[PDB]
RNA sequence: ACCUCGGAGCAGAACCCAACCUCCGAGCAGUACAUGCUAAGACUUCACCAGUCAAAGCGAACCUCAAUUGAUCCA
């Protein structure tokens, strides 16, 4: 199907990738209560410390 | 709690709350369950999971215990290997 | 002489009646006995409690009950009924709201 | 009636875990699940640790 | 502005006229009348009127919340780990672009406080300036830093561009001097000798691969082609460009300012190095 | 300057000279680095396989067969990474990944195992 | 006489609901030794503390009972 796209249809071949919908996880809320300390990473989105202002 | 030291005048920390919870930059108190290393032998395994983790506090228990220590506890540390160092800032919050 | 007693309410019962948009893993309803049995993508604890194992919409349907041959307490129930009586039970169902991914056009190599 | 044990593993040592068994009845060994060796190994029983 | 033209038309200000801005003074609220003081806001008598509630964290005899619970060390040696204030390199190029740190010169921890880049404090024991690899693309400066500690990420950007780190030491009495040198030189005393690392610590600043001030300069080279070959760009050559004999000076360990020498005393009045020549005072200062 | 008893001339002698500290596979000329800030960033190299010196022939062949998901209709083997916000650590991971690719050349399965015995299954059938 | 925990009635149908109110019980036993490790989402005894349920995952095979219990500090 590659020779089917490059050789006599003359295009670029499409690739497709099965993506599946984003978790849910609720609101998030000030205080957490109850819930581990893994909850803060839940709601975050890259996993490299930021250091703000400085 | 003592509002005014009789030396210097100043507000007291009290030091229980510094031996037991870890005040992280955001205002959030983080603490140990209680009795997570207790009568283990007739725990179910889903319960000393539960009792293993860190977890965080109320918001009039995180009031309580602002109010129990001082403005040496509420500064920011840079530490140089902290393992809690990326939960301090909180991202993403919509309120 | 009557000491005990002094227990307080469990807080059972539906968690979510029918038409409730349910994501997954939330706890349908708590019961103490079997009031309502787990249907099309429902799950079941220890506790029997029903949680949902797909996000969808919460329905109760009623279902013809036939048991696990290995569940010889049913089945003994089943064997002394009549020739036409069959048992009914009310169960819960999650009628899955979305796709479960869709294919999407990543690269053209 | 029962006495709470500790189980020594043979092998990956080092790891215990508690176990419940009669009074009565012979000294336990087992076959649990090392996760220093991640494996299932042996365990014999050293020490009672409380007659519960 | 037609707000001094409004001036002209209005009576003079005097010390009769002034009013506060209205919404600073909020009024004062004292209990007399019939709203503010009849029970006075205490409510009725119980021991909260009386003026008697226990203490914070009591609560009523339950064992409180502050103690059902264990005791872990999250605080355990607290005043006792390091702390490095961190400087991103967007913030050291932000310090570069408005004149505020001079890059055709060695920045050493003095030149980063007296252009007020980074704040360090050296009672809360921060043992000075660690570098962090934000804003490492669009990081366009050749540079000569010596910070204590420095990210891998953070030395690939610097040592990109043609620049060079260090990782030195201090000690808090070495750093406490080193931040502000001005207020040390009112104080009399000789400059002393910083210390050499902990034992925690010679492991970190012996090391060639994060730059250590007491590493070999014979295994630099190795580690700036490692660097060089892992993200990506060709190393340069420090040794052509002309900036050369400013990007290679270092101060030795034992030396806390840059020009000057342990055991020199300066006379900030009458603008003198006055230096010792007893030998005694030279091999300790010299140790 | 001043000299205390721990400079690097003594502490290591045997490197004395100032040039000593400064005195030093990939060819980087070769490769096409490019940037989208699509959060991470995301690098991109690609380099055209069969002109590639740098790779021998055979690792060539390996690695235009076992990595031809990844080639281009021109040829280019195109490989990204976008799993920092750092382009210098996506385009190490790039790198990685081509070196990963020449060291390995060098030197849900299942499912597809047996709907191909089956396919074969049917292909029983001759003239 | 009692003091904690659970079941039933009161309290008929979501939840909750008292009494020196009416009746039963509990303070274990048995089996297994992956009764491993992790982790979305939830319930919750009207607070807190405690409690419960749990998909996916890694690793493996190919728990019953309702209650069946005890914080912190200290050892
Ligand atoms: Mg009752
Ligand atoms: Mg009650
Ligand atoms: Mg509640």
């Amino acid at each position: 199907v590659t020779y089917i796209f490059h050789q006599l249809l003359d295009m670029r071949e499409p690739v497709f990738e099965f993506v599946r919908p984003p978790p849910y996880h609720p609101k998030q809320k000030r205080f957490p209560h109850r819930q581990p300390l893994r909850y803060l990473d839940r709601y975050r989105d890259s996993h490299e410390p930021t250091y703000g202002i400085y | 709690l003592t509002y005014f030291s009789a030396r210097k005048g100043k507000r007291k920390t009290v030091k229980a709350v510094i031996d037991r919870f870890l005040r992280l930059h955001c205002g959030l108190w983080v603490r140990r369950k209680a009795g997570y290393k207790k009568k283990l032998w007739k725990k179910t395994p889903a319960r000393k999971k539960r009792l293993r983790e860190f977890v965080f506090c109320n918001k009039t228990q995180s009031k309580l215990l602002d109010k129990m220590t001082t403005s040496f506890w509420k500064r920011r540390n840079w530490y140089v290997d902290d393992p809690y160092q990326k939960y301090h800032d909180r991202t993403n919050l919509k309120v | 002489k009557n000491l005990g007693g002094k227990s307080s309410g469990r807080r059972q019962g539906i968690k979510k009646m029918e038409g409730h948009y349910v994501h997954a893993g939330n706890i349908i309803a708590t019961q103490r006995h079997f009031r309502w049995h787990p249907g099309a993508h429902v799950g079941v604890g220890k506790n029997k409690c029903l949680y949902a194992l797909e996000e969808g919409i919460v329905r109760y349907t009623k279902e013809v009950y036939v048991p696990h041959p290995r569940n010889t307490e049913a089945v003994d129930l089943i064997t002394r009924l009549p020739k036409g009586a069959v048992l009914y039970k009310t169960f819960v169902h999650v009628v899955p709201a979305k796709p479960e991914g869709t294919f999407k056009l990543v690269a053209m190599l | 009636k029962n006495i709470l044990v500790r189980m020594v593993s043979e092998a990956g040592t080092g790891f215990c875990f508690n176990t419940k068994r009669n009074r009565l009845r012979e000294k336990l060994t087992l076959l649990h699940y090392d996760p220093v060796v991640k494996q299932r190994v042996l365990f014999v029983e050293k020490k009672k640790i409380r007659s519960l | 502005a037609r707000a001094l033209d409004l001036l002209r038309g209005l009576p003079r200000v005097s010390l009769a006229n002034l009013k506060p801005n209205p919404g600073s003074k909020k009024p004062e609220r004292r209990p007399r009348g019939r709203r503010r003081g009849r029970k006075c806001g205490r409510g009725h008598k119980g021991e909260r009127q009386r003026g008697t509630r226990p203490r914070l964290g009591f609560e009523g005899g339950q064992t409180p919340f502050y103690i059902r619970i264990p005791k872990y060390g999250f605080n355990e040696g607290h005043s006792f780990r390091r702390q490095y204030k961190p400087l991103s390199l967007n913030r050291l190029q932000y310090l570069i672009d408005l004149g505020r740190v001079d890059p055709s010169q060695p920045i050493d921890l003095t030149q980063l406080v007296n252009g007020r880049g980074v704040t360090i404090q050296p009672l809360k024991r921060d043992y000075g300036v660690q570098l962090v690899e934000e804003g490492a693309d669009t990081f366009t400066a050749k540079v000569n830093i010596e910070v204590q500690l420095a990210s891998e990420l953070a030395i690939a950007a610097i040592e990109k561009n043609g620049g060079v780190v260090t990782t030195a030491f201090y000690d808090p009495r070495s750093l406490d001097i080193v931040c502000k040198p001005v207020p040390f030189f009112l104080r009399g005393q000789p400059i002393p000798k910083r210390m050499l690392p902990p034992e925690e610590l010679v492991p970190y600043y012996t090391d060639a691969k994060n730059r250590g001030y007491l590493a070999d300069p014979a295994k630099f080279p190795e580690a700036r082609l490692e660097l060089a070959r892992k993200y990506g760009y060709i190393l340069p050559d420090i040794t052509k460009d002309e900036l050369f004999k400013m990007l290679c000076t270092r101060k030795d360990p034992r030396q806390i300012f840059f020009g000057l020498a342990p055991g020199w005393v300066v006379n900030m009045a009458d603008k003198k190095i006055l230096k010792p020549t007893d030998e005694n005072l030279l091999k300790y200062y010299t140790s | 300057e001043f000299k205390s008893i721990y400079s690097l001339d003594k502490l290591y002698p045997e490197s004395q000279g100032s040039d000593t500290a400064w005195r030093v596979d990939i060819p980087l000329d070769r490769l096409t680095i490019s940037y989208c800030r699509s959060v991470n960033s995301k690098a991109e190299v690609r380099f055209h396989l069969a002109t590639a010196e740098w790779i021998a022939e055979p690792v060539r062949q390996k690695i235009a067969i076992t990595h031809k998901n990844k080639i281009n209709r021109l040829g280019e083997l195109i490989l990204t990474s976008e799993s920092s916000r750092y382009q210098f650590r996506n385009l190490a991971d790039c790198l990685q990944k081509i070196r990963d690719m020449i060291t390995e050349a060098s030197q849900k399965l299942h499912r597809i195992r047996i709907e191909n015995m089956n396919r074969e299954r049917l292909r029983q059938k001759r003239i």
